[PDB]
């Protein structure tokens, strides 16, 4: 039922999964915290399920709160 | 054993440890990584007449100075 | 006996060995299964079979079965 | 009580936190330390005692005596 913002975003929601791309994961994730710090970690955790899905668009299974909670 | 974590695999190993008894064994990481015809390996010694060997918590390979498994 | 209608094909019966370019795969198998990172497999094999023709251009040894047999 | 005295003197009462710019630091232990000859030790010293205010502003939790004590 959360499809209506994201289809205001462009996006097209393909086999029920939400289309997040890595670039805005790297920005949301750097508003708060350090990336030059926290590289390591975050690749270790993002290997785990990385794969190339396109030769150039990677989508992310993972679905912020604050990209979906009003302020 | 693949499976997510907390699912309760550890409960076969304390009922199968209980249900046999001396004959089964558990057996840290140095079997599949680290040589044993090399240098003392007790490990290779202590599982003659043995009915059950057990290996578990095997870390990430990905990881900076993991070493990988020989087959 | 097929050379008649490979020679239109860019066959060229250099060491008596006559495949297709690489180049061709990614585009049609290789586009979920990606050899930048799973493909180092192959690629220590493939190595074994380049020669030193052209830096830009690569010919792998390998024919679709499909491409000959119509379905 | 008497930081808005050195909150004038390039301080910023953040979060009631004390921040110092670096170059403030810098300057004042190079007056009379050569910063070559000891540029190691007063680096160790510096993530040894390093704190994050944030991912880009740094400061040190010390005042200086003629911070505060008029001349």
């Amino acid at each position: 039922p959360l499809m209506t913002d994201l289809s205001k975003k462009g996006y097209i929601l393909y086999d029920n999964v939400v289309t997040l791309p890595l670039t805005t994961f790297q920005q949301k994730i750097s508003k708060y915290f350090n990336s030059r710090l926290f590289g390591h970690d975050i690749e270790s955790f993002i290997n785990r399920h990385k794969k190339f899905a396109n030769v150039s668009d990677e989508y992310l299974q993972y679905i912020f709160i604050e990209d979906i909670s009003s302020p | 054993f693949f499976g997510e974590t907390a699912t309760g695999k550890s409960t076969t190993k304390r009922l199968l440890k209980s249900a046999i008894g001396d004959l089964f064994v558990e057996t840290g990481q140095t079997i599949l990584t680290d040589v044993l015809d090399k240098g003392p390996n007790p490990f290779i010694a202590n599982m003659h007449l043995k009915r059950s060997v057990f290996c578990s918590e095997l870390p990430d390979f990905a990881c900076s100075g993991s070493k990988k498994i020989r087959s």
